[PDB]
């Protein structure tokens, strides 16, 4: 007990309550959101999820920032590789930095 | 931010100590599958929709607006050209109609 402050807290009437949603449920929610985004774009936020090929959704986004979609289609492998490299950097940074 | 769906308009109503917003939204209703393509190859040139998306009913290719199925013939007023037919992944061949060809023929 002495080597644990939680025991003193509990002995003096101070307790921590668990969240209603478990970590598994929150991960389920995040995976549902991710699946909706990568399969249907923004359609599942407004109504039923409407499937669309991912490259065509990316073309929609490029239109959304004022770039013609042929820029997306003609550089599709370059764009996908840049995204993959950026995700890899996120991974490496998380594996390196502890704070 | 203003209800679920694509916001159209909102109406305020007063309530004690608060406000009630009646959000009017547009919700797409009855979706149908289609075969789609990123671009159309017609004469060694890639074509892309100006505003919509290419859809196939199974045998014929149309362009439609993205949020409401309204299939239209694929024409040069419907599309814009960029490059040849070698870079785009998933391009399909189909005819792109020229409105001025019959007029020149007539
Ligand atoms: C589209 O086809 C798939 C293939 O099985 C089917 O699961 C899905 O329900 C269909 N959707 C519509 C809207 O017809
Ligand atoms: C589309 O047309 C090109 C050019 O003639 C041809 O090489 C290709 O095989 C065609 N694709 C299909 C699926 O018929």
């Amino acid at each position: 007990a002495a080597r644990d402050l939680i025991c003193a807290q509990k002995f003096n009437g101070l307790t921590v309550l668990p969240p209603l949603l478990t970590d598994e449920m929150i991960a389920q929610y995040t995976s549902a959101l991710l699946a909706g985004t990568i399969t249907s774009g923004w359609t599942f936020g407004a109504g039923a999820a409407l499937q669309i090929p991912f490259a065509m959704q990316m073309a929609y986004r490029f239109n959304g920032i004022g770039v013609t979609q042929n820029v997306l289609y003609e550089n599709q492998k370059l764009i996908a590789n840049q995204f993959n490299s950026a995700i890899g950097k996120i991974q490496d940074s998380l594996s390196s930095t502890a704070s | 931010f203003c209800g679920k769906g694509y916001h159209l308009m909102s109406f305020p109503q007063s309530a004690p100590h608060g406000v009630v917003f009646l959000h009017v939204t547009y919700v797409p209703a009855q979706e149908k599958n289609f075969t789609t393509a990123p671009a159309i190859c017609h004469d060694g040139k890639a074509h892309f929709p100006r505003e919509g998306v290419f859809v196939s009913n199974g045998t014929h290719w149309f362009v439609t607006q993205r949020n409401f199925y309204e299939p239209q013939i694929i024409t040069t007023d419907n599309t814009f050209v960029s490059g040849n037919c070698d870079v785009v992944i998933g391009i399909v061949n189909n005819t792109v109609y020229d409105p001025l060809q019959p007029e020149l023929d007539s």
